[PDB]
């Protein structure tokens, strides 16, 4: 009468018997995403309800074993996430209310238009009013434009959200949580462990921190592109104040590279464009991915699998299929590995061919694990992973190697400043924003502010941090952050936080063992062999043992800095100190747009 | 000489589960292991106790065969004194044991389009198979101290287990026909040597 070998049987027979399941489940799946049809979505949802009901069914029986008894820690890392339920803790009723106000959210998200000119421009959100927004240069018309999104679809999900808001308050708290804050903060508490313990007050604080030595840069860039504006848009724009929340490209305002072109360092001057040299010189897709595995064979890391080059489809559909193609990089199962691209020859799809197989490679470095630990270390890994090498692929220095690059060819000082500002206009100008609309949504999970104040309050304690300035009052009837869709179909925000922080930490590290002496934003990872050995160690981990111990393990420090993503930025903090020196850096948030 | 078995039991169409592999005694026969080189581009060859150079020239009284078909990750596992999940529940071979292990990749054939649910392997058992030990009758593996009373459900299971195979499996769980050939001795006239 052993109380633990149950326990381990059970784990064995679900790892062994809940993988046919789950192979046919994503095979349909991809084969829907290859051509869309009626048989194809069909074959898609008869495979997935297969394997909805297993799981649904699994977890009442894996609860029943007590997670105090057990003592092999690798067990009860796979038990908890079993032993954790999902939505099938409400009643009847609150979830079947529950589903349908999702779906009515994503519903409504999904359809609407405007009609701000004549009748016959009905123009829908995307692509037309998307194309206007990202690319006029105005006010009375951006204004007058997208005052109806935050007006109409606003006005539309209000109450659907506010009862969301009181409908999932309590669904976390059945299992034994706080607030629904503590449920999606969950995802980084790692417990049971002496001297690697993360609790989710300890994630605020960490927050918090970070938030606070990324101030200067920001200030700096903000000042920066508050004088260029004031030059190109006359009689607007306070010299000194904070930005409208429109005329800042993105509607959002989570990405700023739509203004690079308004603001640039140095005109009259080509940036490096790699796409002519690969024109005259003939290269076609195949290549375009075979050179980047010969890269990652470069940097000492197994081969591609032949299961690989006959199936995954890596160009034009060209035979009559109808799909929507976006790049991913699929993980079927049982050792197949694929990849679904639409290839043109520019770098942007050659960077992201780099990304992509970058973090394929690091899912193919844990397939030894078992099927519950099949995963990144935390919800931020995959991503960061992938882009370190997209961006060490960037350099000047590795793309004269591969001979795209004239040899004589000597890198400029304005060449340089302008790629740094480039990637900084899109790197740092989500950080704010992000830790922003985060922070709003943590702080309204806890309840800590009335449900009669949802919108003053946004838009007020926005301006402080962000310093983005809304024309026109909202008086509590203009439900503003539902415009974003991440927002209303539920999903986490703060893993693009972590992921820039994670990145830049580890681009460091890896560089620093690779011997590179220099400046760091022009650094290069290839041939590298012992570095690769060292990403390695890290990759193979799985998430049997906590990411913090992988941390340690590519690092060396527990908690995470902003000091190597620092000196990533130190020449641009340099350089826009001098350029500053007759402006006043700050947002102080007196004046006001809506004065009439 | 005359159609010996060293061929004829390579070609057979359907193979065993590893649960029930079809032992075969081999009578009276010249032992031309070089011969077998006609016979597919093998995966596996090397073999233990006696040194490939030597075993052009020898004698033995009578070779016993066994015949499987395995995934790919345990191939290695085969090897004498191993242990695993299918070395020591299905198939144990002794320390040492003079024969030789050959097994080549079968893909396409053994693996069908939509699933191919026809071989087995066992999960649940009590005891540990001592080396050359088989069992075939499979009885509601009891993991609780409630009496599985002939049934399933709560600490009662199943022990055997479909091999799951399919035409895009990665290398590692691609089918591999695994045949283990094993010599003894004994206080009797020998039949099989070699030329
Ligand atoms: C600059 C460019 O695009 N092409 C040039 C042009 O002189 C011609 O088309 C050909 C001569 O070899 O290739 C090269
Ligand atoms: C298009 O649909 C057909 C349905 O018969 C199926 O073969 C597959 O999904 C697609 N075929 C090709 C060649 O893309
Ligand atoms: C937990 O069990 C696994 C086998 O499933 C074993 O490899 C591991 O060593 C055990 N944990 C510890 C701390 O020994
Ligand atoms: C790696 O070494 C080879 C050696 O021939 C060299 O040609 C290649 O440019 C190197 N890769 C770099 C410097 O990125
Ligand atoms: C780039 O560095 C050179 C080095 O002499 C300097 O002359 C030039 O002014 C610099 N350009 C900048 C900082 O924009
Ligand atoms: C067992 O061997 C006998 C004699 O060769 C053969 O006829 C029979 O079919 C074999 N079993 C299997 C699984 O084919
Ligand atoms: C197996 O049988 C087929 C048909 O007789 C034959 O063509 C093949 O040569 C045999 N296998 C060998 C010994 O390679
Ligand atoms: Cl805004």
């Amino acid at each position: 009468s052993t109380t633990e070998e149950q326990a381990k049987t059970f784990l064995e027979k679900f790892n062994h018997e809940a993988e046919d399941l789950s192979y046919q489940s994503s095979l349909a799946s991809w084969n829907y995403n290859t051509n869309i049809t009626d048989e194809n979505v069909q074959k898609m949802n008869e495979a997935r309800a297969k394997w909805s009901a297993f799981y649904e069914e699994q977890s009442r029986m894996a609860k029943t074993y007590s997670l105090e008894e057990i003592q092999n820690l690798t067990l009860k890392r796979q038990l908890k996430a079993l032993q954790h339920s999902g939505t099938s803790a409400l009643s009847a009723e609150k979830s079947k209310r529950l589903n349908t106000i999702l779906n009515k959210m994503s519903t409504i998200y999904s359809t609407g238009k405007v009609l701000d000119p004549n009748t016959q421009e009905c123009l829908a959100l995307e692509p037309g009013l998307d194309d206007i927004m990202e690319n006029s240069r105005d006010y009375n018309r951006r204004l007058w434009a997208w005052e109806g999104w935050r007006a109409e679809v606003g006005k539309q999900l209000r109450p659907l959200y506010e009862e969301y808001v009181v409908l999932e308050n309590e669904m976390a708290r059945a299992n034994n949580y706080e607030d629904y804050g503590d449920y999606w903060r969950g995802d980084y508490e790692v417990t049971g462990a002496g001297d690697y313990d993360y609790s989710r007050d300890q994630l605020m604080k960490d927050v918090e921190r970070t938030f606070a030595e990324i101030k200067p840069l920001y200030e700096q860039l903000h000042a920066y592109v508050r004088a260029k504006l004031m030059h190109t848009y006359p009689s607007y724009i306070s010299p000194t104040g904070c930005l409208p929340a429109h005329l800042l490209g993105d509607m959002w305002g989570r990405f700023w590279t739509n203004l690079y072109s308004l603001t640039v360092p140095f005109e009259h001057k080509p940036s490096i464009d790699v796409t002519e040299k690969m024109e005259n010189q003939s290269w076609d897709a195949e290549r375009i991915f075979k050179e980047a595995e010969k890269f990652f064979v470069s940097i000492s890391l197994p081969y591609m699998t032949q299961g690989f080059w006959d199936n995954s489809m890596l160009t034009e559909p060209g035979d009559g299929r109808k799909v929507v193609c976006h790049p991913t990089a699929w993980d079927l199962g049982k050792g197949d590995f694929r990849i679904k691209m639409c290839t043109k020859v520019t770098m942007d799809d050659f960077l992201t061919a780099h990304h992509e197989m970058g973090h394929i490679q690091y899912d193919m470095a844990y397939a030894a694990q078992p099927y519950l630990l099949r995963n990144g270390a935390n919800e931020g890994f995959h991503e960061a992973v992938g882009e370190i090498m997209s961006l060490s692929a960037a350099t000047p220095h590795y793309l004269k190697a591969l001979g795209l690059l004239a040899p004589d060819f000597h890198e400029d000082n304005e060449t340089e400043i302008n790629f740094l500002l480039k990637q900084a206009l899109t790197i740092v100008g989500t950080l704010p924003f992000t830790y922003m609309l985060e922070k709003w949504r943590w702080m309204v999970f806890k309840g800590e502010i009335p449900k009669q104040q949802w919108m003053e309050k946004w838009w007020e304690m926005k301006r402080e941090i962000v310093g983005v300035v809304e024309p026109l009052p909202h008086d509590e009837t203009y439900c503003d952050p539902a415009c974003l869709f991440h927002v209303a179909e539920d999903y986490s925000f703060i893993r693009y936080y972590t992921r820039t922080i994670y990145q830049f930490q580890f681009h460091e590290a890896l560089c620093k063992t690779a011997k590179h002496e220099g400046a760091l934003f022009k650094c290069d990872i290839s041939n590298s062999t012992e570095a690769g050995q060292r990403l390695l160690q890290m990759l193979r981990l799985g998430k049997s043992e906590p990411w913090t111990l992988a941390l340690e393990n590519i690092v060396g420090i527990k908690t995470m800095d902003v000091k190597p993503l620092l000196n990533y930025f130190e020449p641009l903090f340099t350089w826009l100190k001098e350029q500053n020196r007759n402006s006043f850096v700050g947002w102080s948030t007196e004046w006001t747009p809506y004065s009439d | 000489t005359n159609l010996c078995p060293f061929h004829e039991v390579f070609n057979a169409t359907r193979f065993a589960s590893v649960y029930a592999w079809n032992r075969t005694r081999i009578s009276n026969c010249v032992a031309d292991y070089s011969v077998l080189y006609n016979f597919a581009p093998f995966f596996a060859f090397k073999c233990y106790g006696v040194s490939p150079t030597k075993l052009n020239d020898l004698c033995f009284t009578n070779v016993y065969a066994d015949s499987f078909v395995i995934k790919g990750n345990e191939v290695s596992q085969i090897a004498p004194g191993q242990t695993g999940n299918i070395a020591d529940y299905n198939y144990k071979l002794p320390d040492d044991f003079t024969g030789c292990v050959i097994a080549w990749n079968s893909n396409k054939l053994d693996s069908k389009h939509s699933g191919n649910y026809d071989y087995w392997y066992r999960l649940f058992r009590k005891s540990k198979l001592k080396p050359f030990e088989r069992d075939i009758s499979t009885e509601i593996y009891q993991a609780g101290n409630k009496p599985c009373k002939g049934v399933k459900g709560p600490n009662c299971y199943f022990p055997l287990q479909s091999y799951g195979f399919r035409p895009t499996y990665g290398v590692g769980h691609q089918p591999y026909r695994v045949v283990v050939l094993s010599f003894e001795l004994l206080h009797a006239p020998a039949t099989v040597c070699g030329p």
